[PDB]
Formats: C-alpha cells, sequence, structure tokens
C-alpha cells in the first residue's frame, strides 16, 4: 500500500559529544551528535545555554570541530553514515541563526570493504587534512588547503588491514597518524608519516610492537608531552619514541574502558570511562629537565566514582562535566575534590528512551487518548518509561536491571514486565547479586519449582508484577536457573473467563547450541499473590506467543503451535505447522497468521476452521537481516530491514494463477535511519488518514506509520519533490538519497512511503515559499490548502 | 560368465536372471 | 550479465559448485537438475594421463562453478543468467555502539578449546541488549559459529586434519559440505536453490541434526543406517567417487553397519575399490533396489573386518519419528 511516516519523537541517545568555540571565539560551546539530530550548546558558569538544534539527512557518523589557518572561529566537520562528507559554519547575522555549508561531498568508494571496528574521521592538530579510514587498507586524505569545497580526497595504501583505531600526533615535523592494527603475531602499535605531495605514507617517526592483545584506544598527547597513549584491556601504555611506560592498576582490569577525553589543553589529566558506568581521571605525572624538555614520569589512575555508563565523554568546565550515553538518561556531572562518600556529584539529567526493547499502549484514563510504556535502558540503566501528550511529558521508572518484555493486564490494574538481572558467581557457591534492582526490591518474592528437568557472570530471569499506578514490584516470580523467558503475553483463553499471564521460555545452556526444551507457564495475578495455573512443557524454545481467537498461538523454534483451554485449565496441542524458517516474529489479525524469522522471511497462514488446521497462502523470502515487522491490514505487512530501512510487502491483486497469490510482492521501501524494534497498534492521541502504529528504536525515536489513498499519496508526493527544493539541506545532501533503500549489495530509490517530517516541515516556510511549492500543483491549488492538510496530518502525534 | 552386471558386478548364471537385475537400476 | 552457454547431452548428477565429479563416458557447459528449472555451470578439463608404462589411461572430469536459473532451452544450447552470491554483513553491524567499534576484533584461538567460544559470544554479539533477540539467538545465524559447528560433526565422521582441509570462506564452505554430505538428489538440488550461504549452512546443520536415517529411494521407508555408523577408511572422507570397471560412478557412502539388505552371490575381489575387502552386491530385502556392497576382510588382521559401502543415488535421508 502508500504510508506515511512521521517522527513523534526525536532519537535521545546520544551518540557523539564534542567541545569547541563554534558559535563564536568567545564562547565554549558543547555540540552533542543524536543521531541525526546535531544539537548546539554555549557552555555557562550556570550550566547548559541552548543555541540551535539543527536536523541533518543522515546518520551522523563523525563529528569534529577544528580551526583552520586563518579563521575567526572553529569549523565543524561531519560525516554521515552513507558517506556524507561536509564542513560548516556558524552563522548568527542579527537574530537570525544559520548553519552554512562551507564544504560538501559524497567521500564513499565503490570498491573497498568497510572495516569491522567502524568509520574512523580524525583531523591533523595544525589542520592540515582530514583522515578517513572508511574501508580495511585505505586512509582517505581530505587536503584542508582552503577552498576545497567539494572535498577533493585521495587514497593512501595501507599494508595493514585490521586497524583498531588510529589518530594523529602531535608536534611533529610532518602529519603523523598513530595506529594499533591485528596480525597473526598478536597486536601491534605503528606510525606512517603523510605526504600530501608525493601521496604516499613515509617512515614514521617509531616503530615499537606487541601492545596488549587487545589494545583498543590510542590517545593523542599533546605537545609538552606528546606521543600515543594505548589503553587496553588491563593495561595503560605511554609510547613516544623511546620513551615507554606501561602501568596496569588492578582497578581498571575489572571492566573494560570505552571512552576518553581530555581535560586541560596540556594533556595532563584525562577521563576515561568503562562499560559498568565507572569514571576515572589518568593522571599522566610529568618532569621538566634542565633545557625545559618535560618527561613523562608516571601514569597514574584515579576512581572518581560512577556516571550514567557513559557513551562519550567531555569534559566543559570547572568541574562540570558532560556524560552522554546510549544505555541511559545522559547527565551532567560536578568533580568534587572531597569525597561524599564519589567525587562525582550529578547536576542535571537528560531523559534518554533508547534503547526501546518492547513498549505497550495502554489508555489508562479510559479517555481514547493512550499512554505508551515502553522497556528502556539496559543493565543498571533499565527503566519504565511512560509517555503521554500538547507536549510529551515522559515519567521515568527506573528499575535497575535490563527490562526485556512488557504487556499489560486491566482487570489486574498492572503491568507484567519480563527482565534481567546480572549476578556473579561467589566463592561459596551461589550467586551474590551486583546491586538491589527491582527483581531483588519486590513486595513479594516467589521461585519456580517446576522440577521438570566458577566465577563468570550470568543472567538472572524474573517476571515482574508492576502496578499501574505507583509502579512499584508487587511480585517477582524468578524462573528457574539456565531459563530464558522469551514471550510474555496477557489474555483470556477458551470460555474460561479468568485472565491469565503466559510466559514462554527456552532452556539454554552454553554447551547446546540450539534449545531443545521449553516451557509455557501461565499465571494468574489478581487475588493479590501469584499462584501457577498449570504449564505446558514444549521441545524447543518459545519465541512468540500471542491471543488467537480464544486459543494460544505459540512459536517453538520452527514450528507455529495452536493451543486450546480445555476444562481442566491446561493447554491442548490442536494442530500444528512445521516451517522451514524459525518462527520467531508471530503476528495475527482475524484468521491471518505473519510468519517471520530473523533473515527477512515472511510466511503467511491462515487458520481454516472447518478442518482445525493453518493452510499457507503466501511467502516472500528475500535474505536480509529483519528486526520487527507488523499487520497492517489483511493484505499489507510492515517489516523493519537492514540497514535501517522500512518496508512494506502486499499479497497480490492478479491473483490468477496459483503461483501469483501465493507471493507477497514487495511495494513499500523506505531508508528511516532508525533500528526498529517493537511495533505497536495505538495511538497518543484522542481522535482522513487510515491506521496508527507507533515504533520504538534503538536510538529513542519513537515514531508513526499510517496508510494513504492512491490520490492522497500522489498528492503528498509531489509536494514532498517541491518541498525539497525550498528547504536548506545541513550538509547540502539531497533527500532521496537519504531516503534511499541502503543495503551493503543494492541501493534503491524510495517507494511507498512519504516522509512526514518533510512534510510537517511544510508550514515552517514563508509566505512567499509556500506559493512556490504550490505552482502547477492539483488534487490548481492555493497555499491556504496545503496549510490545511498538514495540520491535519500534526493532529496525529 | 559375462551375464554379470555392468552397474554393480552381480554375478547371475542365467541370461533371464540379469535382465531383472537390470530392472533395479532404473 | 547472460551467458550463451551449451548443454551436456548425457549428465546425470547435479554438481555443485566447487566439486570434481568423474563421469560416464559414452570449456564451460550447463548441467541442468531435472525433476527441471535449474542448474549448474559445470567444466569438464580433464587431459588427464596417468602412468603405468605402455597404459596411458584418460580419466575425464567436470568441476562445477557458478548456479543459474534456466530461462529457456534451445536445440543442446543454453541462455542463462547466472544466480548471484548473497553475501550478508554482520547481525550486530546494524546496532553496533560507537565505542564498541574499537574492541570489536578478536584475538585468535589457541587451536586444540570450548571455553573460547563463550567470550566469543560475550563480545561478538553483546549489542544483543540493544534489540529484542538474546545472546544465543544470533549465534544461531553466525556463519563463522555454524561453520564450526558442522565441523564438529564432520570431525565425527572423518579422521582428518581440521586446518586448511575445510575453507575459511563462508561461501565456499557451505559449497564444500554440500558436496560432501550423503543427501539424495532433491536436497541438493534445494541447496543449490539457496542464495545466502547462512541460510544454506543453517539447512546442512538441520540436516545433519534431523535426517539422521538413510533409508532406501526406492521404497522409501526402509532404514538402510544411521548417521552413526558412517565413518571414514579411504583418506578422501566418508565419500568418495569411484568409477567401476565399465565407468559408472557410485559416490560410496562407507558406514560401519547397515541393515534389511541382501546379498547376491559370494564375496569377489576384482577391481575392489578398498584393496584387502571382498566386495558383494547387497540389496533392499523388500523392494530388491541396488543400494551397494558389502566388503569383508581378506585377512584376519584388517580392521574394521567388515563394512558397507552404499551408493549415494540409492539412499535417502530421512528424519526418525
Ligand atoms: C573386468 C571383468 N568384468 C567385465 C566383463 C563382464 C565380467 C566382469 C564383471 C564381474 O565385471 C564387473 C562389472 C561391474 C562391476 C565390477 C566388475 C566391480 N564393481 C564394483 C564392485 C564393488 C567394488 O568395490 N568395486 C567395483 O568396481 C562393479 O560395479
Ligand atoms: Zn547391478
Ligand atoms: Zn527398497
Amino acid at each position: 500500500s502508500y504510508n506515511y511516516v512521521v517522527t513523534a519523537q526525536k532519537p535521545t541517545a546520544v551518540n557523539g559529544c564534542v567541545t569547541g568555540h563554534f558559535t563564536s571565539a568567545e564562547d565554549l560551546n558543547l555540540l552533542i551528535a543524536k543521531n541525526t539530530r546535531l544539537e548546539i550548546y554555549v557552555v555557562t558558569a550556570e550550566g547548559l545555554r541552548p543555541v540551535k538544534e539543527v536536523g541533518m539527512y543522515g546518520k551522523i557518523a563523525v563529528m569534529e570541530l577544528f580551526r583552520p589557518k586563518g579563521e575567526s572561529k572553529d569549523l565543524l566537520f561531519i560525516l554521515t553514515a552513507k558517506y556524507n562528507a561536509c564542513i560548516l559554519e556558524y552563522k548568527q547575522s542579527g537574530e537570525s541563526i544559520d548553519i552554512i555549508t562551507r564544504a560538501h561531498g559524497n567521500v564513499q568508494d565503490r570498491i573497498g570493504r568497510p572495516s569491522e571496528t567502524g568509520i574512523i574521521g580524525i583531523i591533523d592538530p595544525e589542520c592540515r587534512m582530514i583522515g578517513l579510514r572508511l574501508y580495511d587498507g585505505l586512509f582517505k586524505v581530505i587536503p584542508l588547503d582552503r577552498d576545497n569545497k567539494e572535498l577533493k580526497a585521495f587514497n593512501i595504501r595501507l599494508e595493514e588491514l585490521h586497524v583498531i583505531d588510529v589518530k594523529f600526533l602531535y608536534g611533529c615535523q610532518a602529519p603523523t597518524i598513530c595506529f594499533v592494527y591485528q596480525d597473526p603475531q598478536g597486536r601491534h602499535v605503528k606510525t606512517y608519516e603523510v605526504s600530501l605531495r608525493e601521496k604516499e605514507f613515509n617512515k614514521g617517526p617509531w616503530k615499537q610492537e606487541n601492545v596488549e592483545a587487545e589494545a583498543s584506544m590510542v590517545i593523542a598527547v599533546p605537545e609538552p608531552f606528546g606521543g600515543a597513549i594505548i589503553i587496553g584491556q588491563e593495561s595503560i601504555t605511554y609510547h613516544n619514541g623511546d620513551k615507554y611506560l606501561a602501568i596496569a592498576p588492578p582497578i581498571i582490569k575489572q571492566s573494560t574502558i570505552v571512552c576518553h577525553n581530555r581535560v586541560d589543553p596540556n594533556g595532563s589529566r584525562y577521563l576515561l570511562g568503562d562499560m559498568e558506568g565507572r569514571l576515572f581521571m589518568l593522571l599522566l605525572e610529568k618532569e621538566e629537565q634542565m633545557d625545559g624538555t618535560v618527561t613523562l614520569k608516571d601514569l597514574r589512575v584515579e576512581l572518581l566514582g560512577e556516571t550514567s555508563i557513559a557513551e562519550c565523554l567531555t569534559y566543559l568546565d570547572n568541574g562540570v562535566v558532560f556524560v552522554g550515553s546510549r544505555l541511559g538518561d545522559s547527565q551532567l556531572v560536578k568533580l568534587n575534590v572531597d569525597s561524599n562518600e564519589s567525587y562525582v556529584v550529578a547536576m542535571e539529567t537528560f531523559t534518554n528512551l533508547g534503547p526501546i526493547v518492547d513498549m505497550c499502549v495502554v489508555d489508562l484514563e479510559r479517555q481514547g487518548q493512550g499512554q505508551l510504556v515502553t522497556c528502556s535502558g539496559a543493565f543498571k540503566e533499565g527503566s519504565l518509561r511512560i509517555i503521554r501528550n500538547q507536549k510529551l511529558h515522559i515519567r521515568t521508572v527506573p528499575l535497575y536491571e535490563s527490562p526485556r518484555k512488557i504487556c499489560y493486564q486491566e482487570v489486574s490494574q498492572c503491568f507484567g514486565v519480563l527482565s534481567s538481572r546480572i549476578e556473579v558467581q561467589d566463592t561459596s557457591g551461589g550467586t551474590t547479586a551486583l546491586r538491589p534492582s527491582a527483581s531483588t526490591q519486590a513486595l513479594s518474592s516467589s521461585v519456580s519449582s517446576s522440577k521438570l528437568f566458577f566465577g563468570e557472570e550470568v543472567e538472572v530471569h524474573n517476571l515482574l508484577i508492576i502496578d499501574q499506578h505507583t509502579f512499584e514490584v508487587l511480585h517477582a516470580h524468578q524462573f528457574l536457573q539456565n531459563e530464558y523467558a522469551l514471550s510474555l503475553v496477557s489474555c483470556k483463553l477458551g470460555k474460561d473467563p479468568n485472565t491469565y499471564f503466559i510466559v514462554g521460555t527456552a532452556m539454554v545452556y552454553p554447551e547446546e547450541a540450539e534449545p531443545k526444551q521449553g516451557r509455557i507457564v501461565v499465571f494468574q495475578y489478581s487475588d493479590g499473590k501469584l499462584q501457577t495455573v498449570a504449564e505446558k512443557e514444549v521441545k524447543g524454545a518459545v519465541y512468540s506467543m500471542v491471543e488467537f481467537n480464544g486459543k494460544l498461538l505459540a512459536s517453538i523454534n520452527s514450528t507455529v503451535r495452536l493451543y486450546e483451554w480445555t476444562t481442566e485449565k491446561e493447554l491442548r496441542t490442536e494442530c500444528n505447522h512445521y516451517n522451514n524458517i524459525m518462527a520467531l516474529y508471530l503476528k495475527t489479525k482475524g484468521d491471518f497468521i505473519l510468519v517471520g524469522d530473523l533473515m527477512r522471511s515472511v510466511l503467511l497462514l491462515a487458520y481454516k476452521p472447518m478442518e482445525g488446521n493453518f493452510e499457507e497462502i503466501a511467502r516472500d523470502f528475500n535474505p536480509n537481516w529483519m528486526s520487527a515487522v507488523e499487520i497492517l491490514d489483511d493484505d499489507n505487512f510492515l517489516g523493519a530491514e537492514n540497514a535501517f530501512n522500512l518496508f512494506v510487502c502486499q499479497k497480490d491483486s492478479a491473483a490468477t494463477t496459483d503461483e501469483e497469490r501465493q507471493h507477497l510482492q514487495e511495494v513499500g521501501l523506505f531508508h528511516l535511519g532508525e533500528f526498529v524494534n517493537v511495533f505497536c497498534h495505538g495511538s497518543l492521541v484522542m481522535q482522513p488518514t487510515q491506521g496508527s502504529v507507533l515504533f520504538g528504536t534503538v536510538n529513542g525515536m519513537i515514531g508513526l506509520v499510517t496508510s494513504l489513498s492512491e490520490s492522497w499519496y500522489n498528492l503528498l508526493l509531489d509536494m514532498q519533490n517541491r518541498l525539497n527544493k525550498v528547504i536548506k539541506s545541513v550538509g547540502k545532501i539531497e533527500h532521496s538519497f537519504w531516503r534511499s533503500f541502503h543495503t551493503e549489495r543494492k541501493t534503491e530509490p524510495a517507494t511507498g512511503f512519504i516522509d512526514g517530517d518533510l512534510i510537517e516541515s511544510f508550514l515552517d516556510i514563508s509566505r512567499p515559499k509556500m506559493q512556490e511549492v504550490v505552482a502547477n500543483l492539483q488534487y490548481e491549488a492555493t497555499a491556504d490548502d496545503l496549510i490545511k492538510v498538514v495540520e491535519e496530518l500534526t493532529r496525529i502525534h | 560368465s559375462l551375464t554379470t552386471c555392468e552397474v554393480c558386478g552381480a554375478c547371475f548364471e542365467t541370461r533371464k536372471g540379469l535382465s531383472s537385475h537390470a530392472r533395479s537400476h532404473l | 550479465s547472460c551467458q550463451v552457454i551449451p548443454v551436456l547431452p548425457q549428465v546425470m548428477m547435479i554438481l555443485i559448485p566447487g566439486q570434481t565429479l568423474p563421469l560416464q563416458l559414452f570449456r564451460t557447459f550447463a548441467v541442468l537438475a531435472y525433476s527441471a528449472q535449474f542448474g549448474t555451470t559445470a567444466e569438464i578439463y580433464a587431459y588427464r594421463e596417468e602412468q603405468d608404462f605402455g597404459i596411458e589411461i584418460v580419466k575425464v572430469k567436470a568441476i562445477g562453478r557458478q548456479r543459474f536459473k534456466v530461462l529457456e532451452l534451445r536445440t543442446q544450447q543454453a541462455k542463462v543468467q547466472i544466480l548471484p552470491e548473497c553475501v550478508l554483513p554482520s547481525t550486530m553491524s546494524a546496532v553496533q555502539l560507537e565505542s564498541l567499534n574499537k574492541c570489536q576484533i578478536f584475538p585468535s584461538k589457541p587451536v586444540s578449546s570450548y571455553k573460547w567460544w563463550q567470550k566469543y559470544q560475550k563480545r561478538k554479539f553483546h549489542c544483543a541488549n540493544l534489540t529484542s533477540w538474546p545472546r544465543w539467538l544470533y549465534s544461531l545465524y553466525d556463519a563463522e559459529t555454524l561453520m564450526d559447528r558442522i565441523k564438529k560433526q564432520l570431525r565425527e565422521w572423518d579422521e582428518n586434519l581440521k586446518d586448511d582441509s575445510l575453507p575459511s570462506n563462508p561461501i565456499d564452505f557451505s559449497y564444500r559440505v554440500a558436496a560432501c554430505l550423503p543427501i539424495d538428489d532433491v536436497l541438493r538440488i534445494q541447496l543449490l536453490k539457496i542464495g545466502s550461504a547462512i541460510q544454506r549452512l543453517r539447512c546442512e546443520l538441520d540436516i545433519m541434526n534431523k535426517c539422521t536415517s538413510l533409508c532406501c529411494k526406492q521404497c522409501q521407508e526402509t532404514e538402510i543406517t544411521t548417521k552413526n555408523e558412517i565413518f571414514s577408511l579411504s583418506l578422501c572422507g566418508p565419500m568418495a567417487a569411484y568409477v567401476n570397471p565399465h565407468g559408472y560412478v557410485h559416490e560410496t557412502l562407507t558406514v560401519y553397519k547397515a541393515c534389511n539388505l541382501n546379498l547376491i552371490g559370494r564375496p569377489s575381489t576384482e577391481h575392489s575399490w578398498f584393496p584387502g575387502y571382498a566386495w558383494t552386491v547387497a540389496q533392499c530385502k523388500i523392494c530388491a533396489s541396488h543400494i551397494g556392497w558389502k566388503f569383508t576382510a581378506t585377512k584376519k588382521d584388517m580392521s574394521p573386518q567388515k563394512f558397507w559401502g552404499l551408493t549415494r543415488s540409492a539412499l535417502l535421508p530421512t528424519i526418525p519419528d
């Protein structure tokens, strides 16, 4: 069909942060990369002052500020995931604020294997070139000798193929890169002198070797010291010619360091953070000589405290540090000199909906509006977010453990949430907890006793009963050892009137790759106590469960089973359907069943009640990673696939021969730019366009998909083409290229979709421009016609 | 004798006994 | 692009890409798979001349190259478009965190270990908590993991090295396993139609984990042997292509114990494929279809004393109920 996608909530996860002088030479700015959004702040003695927030037609993969020789203020370089590079500049002409594009280009090469270590963008400290590591064995060099508006570049052959991290070195005669590469002999450190005239690499200043087997970070030490700091798994080494220092503090071996940032401009203090959310201070002791040569004396590491698991880290000024996080809330932390007992004291926290791994729409106030409850965060950042509309109101319920799945039960006036807590194998013999989480502070705990069947961390799965008003952990039922709860549904089955909490689990042992045994446990929670009302043991993993017309439709590995609810309150195997694919995604509408595995194998089944079994209708098998699926109507199916794409396939209309009706022809292709995890039929308003489907992403972005008539689609499509002419692209990136279906092998234009974000931006353009996009546009038409239809398109979120 | 099957090498002592085996190959 | 390629006018077996195959005799051609809409490009190259003084026997051989889907035939010539190899990126590359991008290359394994794959899973599929699926589910779609799982079962059949013997490229590893499994003609055709190597590896593992029983293709239900009895006596694996005195090719799977068979005649040693073993034709006890031969050791020191060699074309893998 024809669909319309609009961003209801901007991506909230921070993936990049830099400090510089972007707005003016006298301002200390803090730039934040939020996937497609770029936020500009100015650091004040009080905190952060918002300046400008722009939206790019790309996924910001690189973001670095730099000051070329002869520039009044800093310049910004951004490289998108689609290899759109651009150089930007802040312009404030009176009261108008505009981000202009100085240079722009697509630094993509048709040949080349994208390195497993991702895109790396480094700039020479003396601002001579922009080094890019996009593909293995190739080092793109964009010279910055001014007037390079098209961003012309040239590649240099890299003898080393597996490059972990690369940065430019300070205080050198010629541009010098420092990188860590992996070979059969292990991980090493090497340096190359870049010569832009000969367009080749030259022998670097120092060539050491055998660094830590898990060395993963290179830090360029400023001019006073020079050289590079190589942060590994358990050792921090300093390399600068013949001056080799290596400290292995036991405080850091406990976790892996994942972010670093320079504090003072001379590189004396460093701020490193690990996966567990701890903040460190790398103090490199110095020693000056009689001729003034400052030589590094020692390397110190001091644990400052605990932040909200840092993705990026940046020091602002006067103790204040911005902690950008993808897993949890970003925050501002003050670094006090005295221990409070933790030198880290919070200042201001910013909500982060991402990652959203499951959600549900509930109209608690019975007003048809609807509150969105989402499983957000992970590990100690696990939380429950309630989003209700007009602005967005967000309730943050911290769980301190990973929430996985969620569903709602109205009769019990509470939510059921599948979650997981990480305990550590203590020496006595059990599993001690890491921190008190939701599964540990419940009002009443219980364990499973079905009995139907040394130091490493192990997952502990619990079913949570969370009140719909106070969000209190009323119950916390712990599942069996080595049992992984995968499915959770709440419904009434058969003729029974009671509403049950049904959980599908899998018995996963590290030695057995494919699970051959699982459980479908039926619970009842209402009477204030959680007791088990019979369970059905299956021979595989229960990936998905749904309520199928009074019965229970489950997915056991490669089998879609239909269970009945007998008078004795037990599940009875009615009929089965065995597939060649693993039944991961299970969605139903009426008597139709939508099946899907992780590889975009779209299967369609229908329950034939006259016989009692299902029959396959159509299928569409195209190898590609698939993250979510949803039924639009009886002959249209939505899905999210690699890379950051949305797609719609339909049941063929010209069904004359049995070979055409057995195929789901793909009709919709769209590059969303986000990774959808959950699809939810619902709405956040209290209601033209048919259908309303919400989805949650890894970056926290929540969007909406709605269907359109062919007449309405062609109308908005022509308007979408004309809005592109009048709306400025931040990096001069073409919208159709940004929304073009992007995969590693194929690249196709966007079809069957309309970008609601672009359509809604029509109301923000000047009146003359409105009369320009309506020139020769008819369902002629006036500007006042479109202003009344786009305003209605805003009345859906 | 040369009344053996060329496909598997089964030795039959009659001309007819081998023609019956020839059917078991197709 | 497409190609104008000739057709092999006398081909019976379907050739897998990367499979060498002697042929029954009565520079790139097409070998169709008649059920009839698919095929594979084979390369007849052999000018082989073995040297036994005065007699230089000339053996002919073909090797599979590319897959294709037939468009139309014209007598024999065939215009056909080559089916591409669908190579997919890592499952976590979509959701890989930029901070974890640097810590994505893993040091190598001390080849002998079983606990190494535990840390391999924690690292490679760490960002699975950002998605709605567990760590172990993504391992079921990891080509490198699938290859080791297949290699584990193949080492139980053949007692040969684990190094360069098996290719590391998954698209080559998948095609290699397809030409080694003792599977019937329709299963080989079904694997050729598969585009993704990950799907091919997943199904080859499914065939090994489900289709344990091997039965007569003619009479369907008649268990001849199981996967447990499979072993390798010929240094070139448990199933190697042999040619009889008259030029018939037999992909003979060697098993320890086979059942439900009838022996025709007395043991003979003429042209025995396994030196020191007396072959005797074996037939199905229900439909009398030729399933293979029984080899008995002439001397008493040989080990094993008795074993069976079943031709691949006469077998049908089935899933026990
Ligand atoms: C050269 C003498 N010859 C030719 C003229 C007719 C009489 C005579 C017959 C007996 O010849 C044969 C015809 C077919 C087969 C075999 C010999 C042996 N054999 C397989 C058996 C298993 C094995 O281990 N190796 C094999 O080769 C056959 O399929
Ligand atoms: Zn015969
Ligand atoms: Zn038989």
